[PDB]
């Protein structure tokens, strides 16, 4: 609730990687706060620019020790910033740069922490990320009930086989699989909506649903480019019953890091000198789900 | 990896009450002088800190006597502080901290630390995937690993992270509960 | 003319063990006796046992031992010698003892259970059965549980537990308990209930003296200690800030706050005179106190601890004088001995602190480890109230610094103004069980008559009871006796000793003639009781690892047994039990009220908690109240 403290924490790209962390503070009382505390963690494999560090620890009303100031590269994962007092009137700001020292796909956000030293349990603390909106993990909320999102995007993507699609389609918890045209996109800040219909039902689970039905898979923002989805084409996809959203009769579906995504070239594609190999792959796998079903 | 304790071979440290012992044991070993003398065998908890251990006793001949107290300093030269809050709220965003303690004289330490996945948190271990980190610990120094997880369910829920090192023999684990109170 | 005497203690307990001290003084032969005792008034004949035989080889001096069981209660205690009924009424106290409350832990969080245990003494701090109410009270005092048990068949100890609700008011919770039949005296433990965490680390907050004395060009000079609770140093920052405190209200010096690094677990802080004066006429200040406030955090942000030390005093001098171990009564015309008693500003005795009577010009002698020093002044037989100033001579300080304190003493009041006295003096050390303590007996009186007294009846109370009653003989002639007294455990934490002698002096009078002294004895266990390592050897202990714990102690003890992460401490470390608490609530019930002497010999023996009735008439005033004077 931040009763006591404001605090807006900002991170942008920077004029290895690089980028401006920008942390404005503001305290809720009639008087200014005295010594209070920056506690401030690093995105994964992130570390502050020392030059800048040296210019806020010459800054009037700021300090921040010889321990934190010849750190290093190393493992400043974590800095505080010792505050003098925090303006009651307006935001004190400052901001300095960090750098990537190592890199890594799935990076957590960083934290920052204001408080008075008094008073530890009045505190404010925000979160910051390159992509995530302001520092938060990707979740999906319904009334009280959140289920995580921090996953792959989708299955896979070294020659993709019937074999090894008849194999994988027909793996214990796969519950449905379906040939789908995309009618609608709708794109939003934190979920994309990809409207289905249901072409063809060629394992049908515990959704019923019939010929041509339109089924609302979700998708977080990060995974929009990694699935480029595009109206008007087909796919063929499958997926975990745990992956349901909502109640029967009206479920949607989750794209996540068991749900198998391909493009399925549409009907005059499939002549093109390059697409009759995973055409025909598509065809002779769904005539074997469609009679026999899964050899289990 | 190559030369460190897998993660499933570590087991957690999870036994942390604030006090315990809570004993009533009568002094009738064939005495010698006026005096008898006991021996308890005690299993030490997982806690690594000091344990104050009081002693009361009460004789119809000499009356109440409360003893001097008797400390016992628990301790390991490699170790987390899982740092918990007493309580999270469901569904926010929060920040913990794993801090890892290297009490070698010399030695510093090349450290795997992991934070566990567990469905009762959103974080970003998954089943499949584990969430990491490489560090270095210099000789009687310590390391703040900082986690951001959020709470799923509500009731006691459970926090786990494990560190080995490599090429030796060291590692830990803490698995310790929270309060999660609903909005 | 026999003079037969009954003395007793001035309140009597129910079921326990009494003592009624017996005396013929000139009889001959054997004399038997039988004392009963009744309800007041009427007759219900409560104790109706005992009888004794006084004896030519005992001097006819004796005993009895009896047991009463089982507004305000009084009983009539008779003694028939031979044929001589000598009766007195006494107070009777309804009290069965104390009640000390254990709970595991300081301090609780919601949804935790609070274990506890009651220790059901008596007045000599034995074990006793009874009916005790329990109660849990709340922050706002309203009881939530109560229980009501017996600690019969118990050995003195009653295992209880509670449930704190996840849904509770935060605060100071209240254990109070109390013997069923005394509802009025009520024991208390507090427990804290309050959401939190343990800490990994401990702050120590120690100024380089106890007190600040407002004349220091220094200001007030404080070390801050960080450590983990397993024992290495923290490496951190310290917030410390300063404040004013009279005497329940606080006012910080917000000019004083610094933030300091901890380095090698420690840090200096200072408030210098001239910040403390700014943030409020220097003299204005003696008599409030300052307090320190520390905050420290870990270099990493990651822990946080909050210290405080408070009640530092604001003095002119390092020392106080007090009386309250010195005699409001003197002899006059005979030697005044004061034991006067030298604290450090917080409380604690002052060791090796010179003292003496205004000017002095030789004389001064020192404090000892107890704090007390003893002074001797010399005295005119006038019966103008006599009035002693003492300081306070330690060298280094200067006139301004030294501690003053006065008293009044008035004179013991003689009988048809006989100008007869006795004298009781001791040794000041530290006395401990296994010491002989020489008690001094002087005698003041005339020639003509002083060859008449040829013994001194003396009487020990300790606990509320009569501990020990005996004779110290004395030839014709001499001044001055000494008496052997053998100084055991029974004497903790300390006790009285009355002497009087009796005789027919002026024309045909019957003369009683009392002295008593109040002894300090050094405070033990009764018992013993050693908590220790089992394992002959080694280093520290690994999580999950089995040792050994030895426990040495009496025979047939009952031991109850807790263990506590001392981080609990960090968060609160009131209330805990302790030995010292326990000789505190027993000095404090004590049925003696004075330091020694009386106004005359009844109230000697009043005052020191006796009765004393004699054929003849000489008796003490009833007591009729339940606690000392004030």
């Amino acid at each position: 609730t931040c009763n006591k403290f404001d605090l807006k924490v900002t991170i942008k790209p920077a004029p290895k990687n690089t980028m401006i962390l920008e942390i404005c503070t503001r305290y809720r009382g009639d008087q200014d706060a005295t010594m209070s505390i920056l506690d401030i963690s690093m995105m994964t494999g992130f570390a502050p620019d020392t030059d800048d560090l040296k210019q806020l620890a010459n800054g009037v009303d700021r300090y921040i020790s010889k321990y934190e100031l010849d750190k290093a590269f190393s493992d400043r994962n974590t800095l505080i910033i010792y505050l003098d007092k925090v303006s009651h009137s307006e935001d004190d700001c400052l901001a300095f740069k960090v750098h990537q020292y190592f890199n890594v796909e799935l990076i957590q956000p960083g934290a920052v922490k204001v408080y008075a030293y008094y008073n530890l349990e009045e505190s404010c603390t925000r979160f910051y990320h390159p992509e995530k909106e302001d520092g938060k993990l990707n979740k999906l909320c319904r009334d009280e009930l959140c289920r995580c999102a921090e996953e792959n995007c989708f299955i896979q993507k070294d020659k993709v086989t019937l074999e090894e699609r008849l194999d994988k389609a027909c793996e214990p918890g796969v519950d449905y699989v379906y040939k789908t045209r995309l009618v609608k996109v709708q794109l939003s800040n934190d979920f994309d909506e990809y409207i289905m219909a249901i072409e063809q039902t060629i394992k049908s689970g515990s959704d019923e649903v019939q010929v041509g039905q339109q089924r609302t898979f979700i998708s977080p923002i990060k995974c929009r480019e990694a699935l480029k989805l595009e109206e008007k084409k087909h796919y063929l996809m499958w997926g975990l019953s745990s992956d349901f959203w909502g109640e029967k009769p009206n479920l949607s579906y989750i794209i996540g890091k068991d749900t198998w995504v391909e493009h399925w070239p549409e009907e005059d594609e499939c002549q093109d000198e390059e697409n009759q190999k995973q055409c025909q792959d598509l065809g002779a796998f769904t005539e074997s789900m469609v009679v026999f079903g899964c050899p289990n | 990896d190559e030369d460190i304790i897998a993660e499933e071979n570590i087991v957690s440290r999870s036994e942390f009450p604030e006090s315990w012992l809570w004993n009533v044991e009568d002094l009738k070993e064939p005495p010698k002088n006026g005096i008898s003398t006991k021996l308890m065998n005690i299993f030490l908890k997982d806690s690594i800190t000091t344990w104050e251990i009081l002693a009361v006793s009460m004789s119809d001949k000499k009356g109440i006597c409360v003893a001097d107290p008797f400390e016992v300093t628990v301790m390991q030269d490699f170790f987390i502080d899982l740092r918990l809050p007493y309580s999270v709220v469901r569904n926010e965003q929060v920040e913990i901290r794993a801090v890892l303690y290297n009490y070698r004289q010399n030695q510093e330490l090349k450290v795997r630390v992991e934070l566990l996945h567990n469905p009762a948190f959103c974080s970003l271990a998954t089943t499949k995937r584990r969430h990491q980190q490489t560090v270095t610990i210099p000789p009687k120094s310590s390391l703040s690993v900082p986690y951001v997880i959020v709470p799923l369910k509500t009731g006691l829920q459970e926090v786990e992270v494990k560190a080995a090192v490599y090429h030796h023999f060291i590692s830990d684990g803490v698995r310790k509960s929270l309060k999660v109170v609903p909005e | 003319s026999p003079m037969y005497s009954i003395i007793t203690p001035n309140i009597l307990r129910l079921e326990s063990e009494e003592t009624m001290v017996l005396e013929a003084h000139d009889a001959q032969g054997d004399v038997p006796v039988t004392v009963t005792v009744h309800d007041f008034p009427g007759k219900k004949l409560v104790l109706s046992s005992e009888k004794t035989v006084l004896t030519p080889a005992t001097n006819h001096m004796g005993n009895v031992t009896f047991t009463i069981p089982a507004r305000n209660k009084f009983v009539t205690v008779q003694a028939t010698f031979g044929t001589q009924v000598v009766e007195k009424v006494v107070l009777v106290s309804l009290q069965s003892g104390y009640l000390f409350i254990q709970t595991d832990k300081t301090i609780y969080t919601p949804g935790s259970t609070v274990l506890y245990r009651i220790f059901t003494v008596n007045h000599k701090l034995l074990p006793v059965g009874r009916t005790v109410m329990v109660n849990i009270e709340n922050p706002e005092g309203i009881p939530v549980k109560q229980d009501s048990l017996s600690s019969q068949n118990q050995l003195g100890v009653l295992p209880l537990s509670w449930d704190i609700p996840e849904l509770v008011n935060m605060g100071q919770w209240k254990i109070r308990a109390y013997y069923e039949n005394s509802p009025q005296q009520v024991f208390s433990t507090e427990f804290e209930v309050k959401e939190y965490v343990l800490p990994s680390f401990e702050v120590i907050v120690e100024p380089t003296e106890k007190f600040y004395y407002i004349y220091n060009e220094k200001g007030l000079e404080v070390t801050i200690t960080a450590r983990f609770l397993y024992g290495k140093k923290v490496e951190g920052t310290a917030f410390v800030i300063f404040g004013i405190q009279d005497g329940e209200q606080r006012i910080s010096l917000p000019e004083s706050l610094k933030r300091i690094p901890i380095e090698d677990g420690s840090g200096e802080v200072v408030l210098s005179r001239k910040v403390l004066l700014d943030g409020v006429r220097a003299e204005d200040l003696v008599g409030k106190s300052l307090y320190v406030s520390a905050t420290v955090i870990l270099h990493s942000g990651s822990d946080m601890v909050q210290a405080e030390r408070s009640g530092i005093p604001i003095v002119t001098s390092p020392y106080q004088i007090h009386f309250t171990k010195t005699p409001k009564y003197f002899k006059p015309g005979m030697p005044f001995d004061l034991m006067v008693f030298v604290t450090n500003p917080d409380g604690s005795p002052a060791y090796r602190v010179p003292v003496a009577v205004q000017g002095e010009d030789t004389v001064q002698s020192l404090t000892q480890g107890d704090g007390v020093a003893k002074l001797s002044i010399n005295t005119h037989p006038s019966q103008k109230p006599l009035s002693i100033t003492v300081r306070t001579k330690k060298q280094e300080l200067s006139e301004a610094e030294q501690a003053t304190r006065t008293m009044q003493a008035l004179p013991y009041s003689t009988v048809g103004n006989s100008n007869n006295y006795l004298h009781l003096s001791v040794l000041r050390t530290e006395l401990r069980p296994g010491e002989t303590l020489n008690v001094n007996f002087l005698l003041r009186m005339d020639r003509a008559h002083e060859a008449k007294i040829r013994y001194y009846t003396y009487l020990i109370m300790n606990k509320g009871r009569l501990l020990k009653a005996g004779r110290q003989v004395r030839e014709p002639g001499q001044d001055l006796v000494v008496l052997p007294l053998s100084i055991t455990t029974d004497f903790i934490p300390s006790f009285r000793l009355v002497a009087y002698y009796t005789l027919i002096g002026a024309s045909g009078q019957r003369e009683v003639v009392a002295d008593s002294v109040w002894v300090d004895v050094k405070d033990s266990c009764v018992g013993s009781l050693v908590v220790k390592s089992g394992q002959s050897e080694d280093r520290q202990p690994v999580p999950g690892q089995q040792m050994t714990l030895k426990i040495e102690g009496d025979h047939g003890a009952r031991v109850v047994l807790v263990a506590v992460d001392k981080g609990v401490f960090v968060l609160n470390k009131k209330n805990k039990l302790t030995q010292s608490k326990i000789w505190d609530v027993v000095e404090k019930a004590d049925i003696g009220c004075t330091p020694g002497s009386g106004k005359d010999y009844a109230g000697v023996f009043s005052d020191a908690g006796l009765t004393f009735t004699s054929s003849s008439g000489q008796q003490t005033a009833q007591r009729a109240e339940l606690q000392c004077p004030q």
